């Protein structure tokens, strides 16, 4: 292009690089805070899951009602977080509906809703937004579980998909089964547990639902902040490479413009 | 020559069974292409100026012979053999007016008969189990399967 | 060679149009919400 | 002047919110913008009489085409003309001679477009 | 080009000039002749130019873009002379609208090379600043009068530098 | 009753498909005629133009 085109492009890319560096720093701070908070929540959620892996529960094979919950967020710029979550969610939904089930979907965060608003647009039991602005608490998990139980879609099985946070650079997508009391009562393993009517067990199921939602929220926010930090680092690096190339081009163009104007002056002077 | 009968289309779309829309749409499209071609083709073939064409040719006789052969010789025209679909109309005259019309009218008549028979009945405040037995045979507790009281299954 | 504020939308490249649209959609939504509230206030204050 | 003014406003609004691709209002705004855009396309060496342009642009801007898919708009366009150019020569002559979309002309245009859209 | 210079200056003539007691001068320098005719007729309609009586309040000078550079380079001086006279002898307020004052410079640049001067900067005459100063320095509010000068200045390719 | 009555009132007018077919075949015949006339005219003009241009 001309010199002004190159100058404007170079200025824009420099601004973009500045912004992405600042966003990397912010994401890194929030990641440190979220990891610090994730440790206790990690132990708490693992303890809450304890039972189902201590007294193995096999879901009933005669039921059709299923729930898919997908934890993510509203923020973008986090790489393949929302993408992975929604991809596995639709994989599971297709598998269930092929095996013959009545699946619904709950989306914690806009981006899941958006990714799944073209297909599975009618299975949305309910979706939550305003995720990611502030670190998730137990209040959020309690609200999600409460609005799930209140919405009278008494499900017969459940799954939750979130991005388990492995390392600062890597994360994994998990599926954690969620059972209803119809399955817990009808389990030979549960015969041993003492003082187990069908009301204390129901309250326990509600609380465990809130617990698993909270665990998924903490893991998901940790992994999302880590991914945003990584994505911003890569974006800043790419902006730096582009800035180098454009600076070289700008220097070439500036010198060429100087030479061109000077040759015009010389030709005019010698052509008198 | 041309004075084509007008067609409504929202009405045309009201009389095609699901098994037949695959030919209705093709007929629509092929009518469309024919209409576009007819519009493209002119109202008349352009006139000719035979005088000038004969006035710039050394062998005026040959072009005069061309002109005269043109004057004598005309062109042929197609007919209605491909239009044998004539017959189809007669067949319809049976369904929509003899078979479908008559059967539909008989069903209609039965439906009124039922309608007034159902509308003309005594207020329930005086009626009896027998009344519901006649008017509604669905209340008859078939003794052919449930003899002993309460006839209606105990599990209900 | 330096950079200055409000340069992303001075270039008018792809980021410029993307930012313009990201702004316009949001403020169209908020204008719709505010207009609804204005109509509600009108009706509730007629009396 | 009557029709292109509203078309100009609609495209001006559409161009602002075009760089992306939710709510009903802006979704319909994008729909109308795209419909008009595919309406404005044209072929080579086939200029259209002003009244025919008015008919096409009117059909497009009076929310009629908003039901159709955009990839099909061109079809409609072409087809529509080949219909109006034969059955409704009188209306086009009226629009040309009087040089405006009078109330009766508008009502006609309305019924022609409503009938043609369903029958297509 | 195409940002509103002419519309804005016409709006100013509509406002200030219409309700202004003093006189007024308009110098079209190297602008479209269509616009000159449009302004003539718009003033005749408004009433600042009265073709019947002697109550006209606007004096017009035109040297449009069909003129050779010599005339565009000097029509600004002609309008400026009319304004200067109304400033001094009449001893009164004056308005002076010029559209555009970049055509004065440009017309000066179209003959410099033929007068034997080496070009400067981006192919402008070496005397750009002096030639513009010796004109813009007569458009001033001395203690004997008062010229309110509105100037439209084309910026070639939006380039303010 | 309403379903049956409207069904009859509708199937009364099933004749549009045949009316279509009628006018469509008339259009086909007309286009064939037009092509015949234009082909003969084009051929005669081509021979005349050959002679004149040579
Ligand atoms: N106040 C205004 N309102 C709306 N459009 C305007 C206005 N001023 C200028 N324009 C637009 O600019 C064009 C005229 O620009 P103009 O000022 O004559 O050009 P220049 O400023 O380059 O001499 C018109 O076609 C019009 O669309
Ligand atoms: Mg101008």
């Amino acid at each position: 292009a001309t010199l002004k085109d190159i100058t404007r492009r170079l200025k824009s890319i420099k601004n973009i690089q500045k912004i992405t560096k600042s966003m990397k720093m912010v994401a890194a701070a929030k990641y440190a805070r979220a990891e610090r908070e994730l440790k206790p929540a990690r132990v708490y959620g693992v303890g809450s899951l304890a039972l189902y892996e201590k007294a193995d529960i096999k879901t009933p094979e005669d039921k059709k009602k299923h729930l898919i919950i997908g934890v993510s967020s509203d923020r973008g710029l986090c790489g393949a977080i929302h993408s992975s979550v929604a991809k596995q969610m639709k994989s599971e939904a297709a598998n269930l509906a092929a095996a013959g089930k009545e699946v619904k979907i709950i989306g914690v965060g806009d981006k899941i809703r958006s990714i799944l608003h073209r297909t599975h647009s009618d299975q949305f039991l309910v979706t939550f937004k305003e995720v990611g602005r502030r670190p998730p608490t137990f209040g959020d998990a309690s609200v999600i579980a409460l609005e799930l139980l209140n919405s009278g879609y008494e499900f017969d099985e459940g799954s939750i998909i979130f991005n388990r946070f492995r390392s600062v650079i890597s994360y994994k997508t998990e599926e954690k089964p969620i059972f209803s009391l119809d399955t817990i009562s009808s389990a030979e393993s549960m015969s041993i547990y003492d003082d187990i009517d069908a009301d204390v067990l129901r309250n326990y199921q509600e609380y465990s639902l809130a617990n698993i939602i909270y665990y998924s929220l903490k893991e998901s926010t940790t992994s999302e902040q880590s991914a945003r930090m990584t994505a911003m680092d890569n974006a800043s690096k790419n902006a730096s490479e582009m800035i180098d190339k454009l600076t070289l081009t700008f220097n070439r163009t500036r010198q060429a413009v100087i030479t061109k104007e000077l040759i015009e002056i010389i030709s005019g002077a010698a052509a008198l | 020559k041309l004075a084509l009968k007008t067609i409504d289309w929202v009405a045309f779309g009201e009389i095609i069974p699901r098994n037949q829309k695959a030919v209705a749409n093709s007929l629509k499209s092929w009518n469309e292409t024919l209409t576009s071609r007819l519009a493209t083709l002119p109202e008349k073939p352009p006139a000719i100026d035979w005088a000038y064409y004969k006035a710039n040719v050394a062998k005026a006789g040959l072009v005069d012979d061309f002109e005269k052969k043109f004057n004598a010789l005309k062109v042929p025209i197609p007919e209605d053999k491909y239009t044998a679909q004539v017959d189809a109309e007669e067949k319809e005259d049976v369904k929509s007016c003899a078979e479908f019309l008559t059967q539909s009218k008989t069903r209609i008549q039965e439906y009124e008969k039922e309608l007034e028979k159902m509308r003309n009945i005594i207020p329930f405040d005086q009626m009896t189990i027998e009344d519901l037995n006649e008017v509604f045979p669905e209340t008859k507790l078939d003794k052919k399967k449930y003899p002993y009281w309460p006839h209606r299954p105990i599990e209900t | 060679v330096r950079s200055s504020a409000g340069a992303v939308r001075d270039a008018g490249g792809a980021f410029g149009k993307r930012e313009q649209a990201e702004e316009e959609r949001y403020f169209r939504a908020r204008a719709k919400e505010q207009l609804a509230a204005l109509k509600k206030h009108h009706e509730n204050e007629i009396s | 002047k009557q029709v292109a003014g509203t078309m100009k406003l609609e495209l001006a609004q559409y161009r602002e919110v075009a760089a992306f691709a939710l709510d009903a209002a802006t979704q319909q705004l994008l729909s109308r913008g795209v419909r008009l855009t595919e309406l404005l396309k044209q072929g080579q060496y086939s200029p259209m009489a002003i009244e025919e342009q008015v008919a096409v642009i009117y059909a497009g801007v009076r929310g009629y085409l908003d039901k159709l898919e955009p990839s099909k708009i061109t079809k409609f366009e072409n087809a529509f003309l080949s219909h109006v150019i034969s059955q409704h020569q009188a209306l086009l002559g009226k629009i040309r001679t009087d040089g405006k979309i009078s109330e009766e002309s508008d009502a006609k245009l309305k019924e022609i477009v409503t009938n043609f859209l369903a029958g297509f | 080009a195409g940002v509103g210079k002419t519309v804005l200056i016409m709006e100013l003539i509509n406002n200030v000039a219409k309700a202004h007691g003093g006189y007024s001068v308009f110098a079209g320098v190297g602008e479209r002749t269509r616009e000159g005719n449009d302004l003539y007729h718009e003033m005749i309609e408004s009433g600042v130019i009265n073709l019947k009586d002697a109550t006209s309040k606007v004096a017009l000078v035109y040297g449009q873009m069909n003129e050779p550079p010599g005339a565009r380079a000097r029509v600004a001086l002609t309008g400026l002379t009319v304004a200067e006279y109304f400033r001094d002898q009449e001893g009164q307020d004056v308005l002076l609208f010029i559209d555009n004052i970049f055509r004065f410079t440009q017309a000066g640049s179209e003959v410099s090379a033929l007068l034997g001067r080496i070009p400067s900067a981006v192919g402008y005459q070496p005397t750009l600043a002096t030639d513009m100063g010796t004109m813009q320095e007569r458009i001033t509010t001395t203690k004997k009068g008062s010229i309110t000068s509105v100037q439209a200045i084309y910026v070639p390719a939006d380039d303010l530098t | 009753i309403d379903m049956e009555k409207s069904q009859q009132a509708l199937v009364q007018k099933r004749h549009y498909l045949f009316d279509v077919q009628r006018n469509n075949i008339a259009m086909a015949l007309e286009v064939t005629y037009r092509e015949r006339l234009h082909r003969v005219y084009r051929e005669v003009k081509n021979r005349l133009d050959y002679h004149i241009s040579v």
